[PDB]
């Protein structure tokens, strides 16, 4: 238990903070991510990579839906600079950015599987520094070939769970982390 | 067109056209040096998608021939006005007479009859089923 | 602890991924209790009640299969036909395939899937060899690496085409490579035989103005979904995804839809439906679209219903699905799902065996760590396994054994031809030294490194600048390549015609379009249909180490 | 420079394999040879004058047996005027019921019924298999033996065996004289794995017999035969001799087959120029003819001959739907190693695996390959995680199933202790608590402790020499505390007592339930006929390890 | 018999014997424990095997029920009899006329006149195709 | 062309002697063995190793079969003390002695692949024990479950052509070695 609702999240209105959107179960009636590692650490390590480069993290919950693209477009809209990072229970991570299309992103990480804490802090940063109006190089992760076959069953079963926690028609709330 | 006319490139050559008014018989080598045919002489007629759905028929594949009418008469769009309208049937993306009026223009415009009917049903059933401008 | 189950735990099958059912939420292969009766209702010429649902509560999938995807003509007469007697006469030798095809046609969904879920693997295989819209089967390879190297493509490709591959497709680990990926392609698969066809397969759109520029010779990965919120979130319609299709036809290129079980249930939107359910919906959209052909067999989401029991049989089914649909079918066997040689081997035969039209849709001619589909159910150091398994069992997977020289000889012509297309396009260089490695490369672990920052630009400046196909052919006559330049021309001709669009059709001997329209599988029980014999049979005889008895 | 694309192929194992191309003149091809005889027989009343273009005066002792008792005369002339291409079709049929296809098939010569097969593909060949199969069921078979030929290893092996689902178990020596110790452990090891298992010690054909009149074995298999009169003559056996042997084993009251395999005559070099699916045709006619039930066919120990050849897979496979096509048990083999490549052994293995025989192997090894005193077979102990999820993926029935490792920790040791106690009641050297706790959890014999032999050699030899018999191993059971493992001891003898299980497929199931060919009779017509994996066994098979809950997920 | 009464342990237990005229009821732990029974009681009767033969031809099997015929002549023959006849029909180990003395055994000695027509059968066979003692 | 025919073999009347009988295309229209190792090195470890015994080793060719059995039996038909080794061209031997059945033993060889020049000359001493009314330990052999499989078909096309030099009715010819 870390994360605490504090109201419906506000617009950003400067060029200045990244949002990091989660899914309605991140960090609730899942704790972990695909693979065990857990919620805290990860926002925790997402969160250390946006601060380091000179931004503010801002951390919603979205309801709408729990696909990871639409929760970030709905943390695009909301971030005053138009960044943001969405992040699904199972770990499936997206940074994305306002004015390109719902299924088109920044960076997609489509292996949850695969991310390290470490991945996850390069997120933070390389969103950070689109933010800024840089061109990063792309966050790299290890490749796995066995990693899509070996997870899929698990992956669609968690995807299945968090989904019973979408709200139709309920704005994102803005998330107090401990 | 029957079975038996099939391949048309083996049984009727002498029927291939482009949508340019050249033959089959234009694109050797030499015409391509030349540039005497150039790429835009290179597109299907829709004459050719109507012997080929012609024959699809006689082969028994009904649907697979309604494509090939419908292609037909989308030979004459222009290849952006192509992309604009696959964009415009996407989910979301246009209100009911958007699309009607793609419909009329392919009607009226580009003579695409079977598209047109197409396009219109694709606006009636998007109001059904909530897939329009300002319904998500 | 048992030492006999500790090696039975270091077994890689043990590595791969299993789940129970979840029958709830769809998570379940086929012969779901949640899956509808099938039931339809006609009433002047238009469907009113489709399979338990009213056409009131239709959504956009059940209008588009009720409007265009069923066969009213008899809907209801094989509606009242027992399921049992139907999928008797679709295993059953002495009743045609131009017999079956009125009826299965006029099936609803839930009608067909509950027709095949009467059938084993055995009988399904045995309905597969009749219902296969062509009589020859053939295959299909994934020509990739690592780095996009164009060079490499083009050698990969004409060994592919060598080996005996009639489609070909690639596709990019840089998505702004694309265009040289294509020509890389198309150049080397016309080098190794001319007639391959070839596709890139890229984001949709895109994927079109290529093929408009004449870059590409057919596309295949066009999806369509089982329920309206997972097509929805796929952002199309099927509306959207038939005006598609017509649209590739009115450019003469073929194509085919990709779909596959697991789909649904894995966005979570399965309905509470089976995997086989869905996907018949599936199989009716390409149907109902006029689409000739179908990339199915689960293909990327077959860690689903290979995770579930019957799931590999349930993958089986859907092919046969589409086949008895009168559709082309692509059969998937494209995508990594097990540890297991035992495994992936058993899950290759339930297609290999009976043949379909393209056995896989993408067994990868490159090794796999090259695969830039993530990895397939074969790559190219399976080929001899392949070769011995049709010569064991006198079967045509669509290969054949290869001589070293011979794929020495047509890797170093393909690299040389794209060498001249390269010159002649003022594109980056390939050195002869890029030639030499890529004659004789494995994988990209071989070949030299290319400035990947100025390919891409020049790359981009392809689109950019509308430059078609007609160049390529023109630096081929032009850099001493006439005999490649004049087989790419008959490739854009092929365009002209629409020959090639037709269901199932591949381009070989000399320009010669073989389709199920003048290859129509006739199969009537043994010695008839398609068999290996005479030169094609003494080709698969042939593999390396055969020893001569005379030799010994 | 070589290609590296061509190296990393040459280091593949399948190249490791031995291929040769056809020679026809010698016979050294699978089938469809052109020397193969034109199908013909002469008939009216009593007997054959010309059987495949052999006048009768030219009949060798295999001709004379086969047309004197191999062929169902009231239809031979009808059934060698019938097209073979339509025969072909009738037996891939569904709708040609097996009860109809019998008296004809039964009734074709051997180059009849060869050239009826050769028109068939095999998944032709498969769908008419899952037809033809005598037993509804399809069973296995499981080799039970280790390079120690310790007996507490190979109960406890038996016992595993026995409960991941063999219903025949099958052992042998490395050592001859242990042989009276591998029969007592196996066949005491199966009782406490599943009652009713059935289990034989293929040894020399005498002694075999011997084991068998004393209690110890349920059946015999490895009585060769052979396809050509010079090959049999050099086995030094004649039809005759092989057929007084089989009904010798009945009047005992033990059933048995014959084995037979394709390649066995080309390889002793006497082919007679045909091919080898021909040749294997005849030695299932000798089975058919002698009046035997089954057969273990399918290469078996000469598999790498048309395994080397093209279409020697498919001719293996074809020569178990011929045997099955003559209403014979297949024991359709998978019980000997032949290549070097995963990918390969699947392949041969799923042929039978798919429709189903009466046996799909005729030795899964149940030990490790290592132990495995056959040489090694096509399947191994490693193998059964992969055997069972191939079995879920597909929903076939391939006569095994998943089990929980401490209940096979369970039945193991329950082995090793019934064991223990038959040699404490019978004198035998004696079995420690370490040897019970070794099998308990071994994996092979590396796991095990060494035992005397001399000793055990010995001891064993007086079992025969003194005709000690089976009724002594269920006293000791009885007195050391196992009344149940002594009680369905006296069930498996009584069980050659009424002779119900020496016909055709025959294996015991529940509580001493003989399901055979005659009682559990094929019925398949088509789709949603004949046996369907369904109901508990179903659930059983679906129940794999690793199969995550999404209640836990 | 036909295949209506088979199995015969479950359809007529009744009905089998053991060859010191015993019923199958008899074989329980208790009479193997008192050796009220041991090994020579645990062997099939002809009466058995012509059931099971008879049941062999009504399921459509008559070699195999030639078989079982045989083997009820052969339970009269003792085990080590048995070995040597089997021995003797291997090629080369016996002449024509001592094949004929052995189906004169097996008739005249044990009733076995299948199993004598059989070996009888084979002399006849064996000098045609010079299987014999001497060739 | 190292073995010559020197007339019909001999009956041995003295237990003295070992018998190595080879088949018909021993040394003649094959040279080698079924993995390469040459005829002659055969033949001379066998000898040695009979000899080293103090027993003589006398060689013949067997003519009516090629059946490495049969070969050994008239083999151990001539050996005056009834011990015969029996070896064809592929390199299967056989360690026979007179009196027992044709197809029965006292050592086998059953997998020529396997056999290497030590155990050759091992094969030699062992027939000399048996010779001398001595009891030795088995000849021991490496193992391979793939031998068999991969060179079953090689060994039956070398003895198929070993077959053709078979002669009906013609006894064996005792051979003087170089
Ligand atoms: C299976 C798969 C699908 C499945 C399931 C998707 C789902 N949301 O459940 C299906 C077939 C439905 C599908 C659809 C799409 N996919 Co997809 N998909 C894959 C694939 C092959 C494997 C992912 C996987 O199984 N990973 C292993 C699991 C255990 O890890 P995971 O983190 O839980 O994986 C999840 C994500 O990958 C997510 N996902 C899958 N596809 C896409 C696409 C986008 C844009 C997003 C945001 C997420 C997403 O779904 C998985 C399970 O929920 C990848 C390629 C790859 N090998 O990575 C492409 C891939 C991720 N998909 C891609 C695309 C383009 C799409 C579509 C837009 C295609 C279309 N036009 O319909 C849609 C988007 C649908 C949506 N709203 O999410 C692209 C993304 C490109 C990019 N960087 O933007 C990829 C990389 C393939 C490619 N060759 O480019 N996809
Ligand atoms: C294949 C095989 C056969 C085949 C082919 C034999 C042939 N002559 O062509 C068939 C099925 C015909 C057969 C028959 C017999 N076999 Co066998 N056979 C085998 C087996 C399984 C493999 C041999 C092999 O492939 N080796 C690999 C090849 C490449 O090497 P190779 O040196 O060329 O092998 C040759 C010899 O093994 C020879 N051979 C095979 N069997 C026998 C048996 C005897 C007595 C002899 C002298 C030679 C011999 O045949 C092979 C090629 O021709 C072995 C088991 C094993 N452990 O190897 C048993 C084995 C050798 N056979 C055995 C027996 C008992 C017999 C028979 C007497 C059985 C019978 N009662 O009919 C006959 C004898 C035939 C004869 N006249 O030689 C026993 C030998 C016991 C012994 N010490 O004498 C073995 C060891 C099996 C066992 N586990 O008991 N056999
Ligand atoms: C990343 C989604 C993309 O992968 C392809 N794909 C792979 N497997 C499937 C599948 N099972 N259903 C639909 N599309 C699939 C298809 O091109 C789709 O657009
Ligand atoms: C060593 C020959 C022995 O191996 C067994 N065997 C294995 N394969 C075959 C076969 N193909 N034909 C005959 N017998 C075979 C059989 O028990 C025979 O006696
Ligand atoms: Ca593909
Ligand atoms: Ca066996
Ligand atoms: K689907
Ligand atoms: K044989």
């Amino acid at each position: 238990g870390f994360l605490t609702e504090v109201g419906e999240a506000r617009q950003g209105t400067q060029q200045d903070e990244v949002i990091i959107a989660v899914g309605p179960a991140f960090g609730l009636a899942q704790t972990v991510n695909i693979v065990g590692i857990p919620h805290k650490s990860i926002l925790r390590e997402v969160i250390a990579g946006i601060e380091e480069e000179g931004i503010k993290a801002r951390v919603i919950r979205c309801f709408k839906s729990s696909d990871v693209a639409f929760v970030a477009v709905e943390g695009n809209r909301l971030s005053g600079s138009g960044i943001s990072i969405g992040i699904q229970s199972k770990g499936t991570t997206v940074i994305h950015q306002q004015g390109l299309p719902p299924l088109s992103n920044l960076e997609l990480f489509p292996q949850a599987p695969l991310l390290t804490l470490e991945t996850y802090r390069q997120i933070g940063k390389n969103a950070a520094r689109y933010a800024k109006r840089e061109s990063p190089q792309p966050v790299p992760t290890l490749n796995d070939q066995m990693a899509r076959p070996k997870y899929q069953a698990k992956s669609a079963i968690l995807h299945i769970k968090e989904t019973k926690y979408v709200v139709t028609g309920k704005n994102p709330q803005e998330l107090r982390v401990a | 067109a029957r079975v038996s006319d099939y391949p048309l490139a083996n049984k009727h050559p002498e029927w291939v056209k482009t949508a340019t008014n050249k033959t089959l018989d234009d694109f050797t080598l030499e015409n391509v040096l030349s540039n005497k045919v150039t790429a835009q002489d290179m597109r299907i007629t829709p004459e050719t998608l109507r012997l080929q759905a012609s024959i699809a028929k006689d082969a028994g594949r009904d649907r697979l021939a309604m494509n090939f009418e419908r292609a037909a008469e989308l030979t004459a769009v222009p290849d952006d006005r192509i992309l604009e309208i696959y964009n415009a049937l996407r989910p979301y993306r246009s209100t009911k007479e958007e699309l009607l009026a793609i419909a009329d223009d392919l009607e009226s415009r580009y003579q695409a009859k079977i598209c047109a009917a197409f396009v219109r049903e694709a606006a009636t059933l998007y109001v059904e089923r909530k897939k329009l401008k300002g319904d998500d | 602890r048992s030492k006999r189950f500790e090696a039975l735990a270091k077994r890689p099958v043990n590595q791969d991924g299993f789940v129970k059912e979840w029958i709830e939420e769809g998570f379940i292969a086929m012969e779901s209790p949640n899956d509808p009766k099938p039931s339809i209702k006609i009433v002047n010429g238009a469907v009113t009640e489709l399979d338990g649902k009213p056409v009131s509560d239709f959504d956009l999938i059940d209008h588009f299969i009720a409007r265009y995807g069923i066969n009213l003509n008899r809907a209801e007469e094989v509606m009242a036909m027992d399921s049992v007697k139907l999928a008797n006469m679709l295993c059953d030798p002495n009743v045609k395939r131009s017999e079956i095809v009125p009826l299965t046609t006029a099936m609803t969904p839930a009608k067909i899937v509950e027709v095949v879920s009467h059938m084993n693997v055995v009988e399904m295989m045995m309905a597969m060899q009749k219902m296969r819209a062509r009589r020859t089967p053939s295959q299909q390879a994934h020509v990739t690496n690592v780095k996009d190297n164009p060079v490499q493509i083009a050698a990969d490709a004409a060994e592919g085409a060598w080996r005996g591959f009639d489609e070909q497709e690639t596709t990019v680990a840089v998505a702004r490579y694309a265009p040289f990926n294509a020509i890389a392609l198309l150049v080397g698969s016309q080098v190794g035989r001319p007639g391959v066809l070839t596709q890139c397969s890229l984001e949709e759109a895109t994927e079109l103005k290529l093929g408009m520029l004449g870059h590409t010779c057919y596309a295949e990965t066009i999806s369509v979904y089982g329920t309206e919120p997972v097509f929805t979130d796929g952002d199309d319609t099927p509306w959207s995804k038939g005006f598609l299709a017509s649209s590739y036809a009115s450019r003469g290129l073929k194509m085919r839809f990709t779909s596959g079980s697991g789909s649904e249930v894995q966005m979570g939107y399965a309905e509470g439906k089976s995997m086989l359910y869905l996907e018949a919906r599936c199989i009716y959209i390409t149907k109902a679209a006029g689409v000739q052909g179908l990339q199915n067999g689960s293909v990327s989401c077959i860690g689903v219903p290979s995770a579930v029991p019957s799931g590999i049989r349930a993958v089986l089914a859907e092919n046969l699905i589409c086949s008895s649909l009168d559709l082309e079918c692509a059969s998937s066997n494209d995508q990594t799902f097990t540890h297991s040689d035992m495994r992936r081997t058993a899950r290759l035969l339930m297609q290999f065996l009976p043949g379909t039209d393209f056995i896989s849709s993408g067994y990868s001619a490159v090794p796999n760590y090259d695969n830039m589909f993530a990895g397939s159910n074969e790559d190219a150091e399976d080929f001899d396994d392949y070769n011995v398994i049709q010569r064991d069992l006198k079967v045509d997977g669509g290969l054949r054994p290869v001589r070293e020289e011979d794929v020495i000889a047509i890797r170093n012509k393909a690299a040389r031809a794209l060498q001249a297309v390269f010159a002649g396009m003022g594109l980056p260089p390939i050195t002869d030294e890029e030639v030499e490695a890529a004659t004789y490369a494995h994988g990209s672990k071989d070949m030299p490194e290319r400035n990947i920052v100025e390919d891409i630009k020049f790359a981009q400046e392809i689109i950019n600048k509308n430059r078609n196909g007609l160049e390529v052919v023109k630096a081929l006559a032009q850099g001493g390549f006439t005999d490649v330049a004049q087989d790419m021309l008959n490739i854009q001709k092929a365009k002209l015609t629409g020959d090639y669009l037709h269901t199932s059709a591949i381009i070989v001997g000399d320009g010669q379009v073989l389709s199920a329209v003048n290859d129509v599988n006739d199969y009537a029980g043994p010695a008839t249909g398609y068999r290996l014999q005479g030169e094609r049979w003494e080709e698969i005889k042939n593999i390396p180490g055969a020893l001569d008895p005379n030799e010994d």
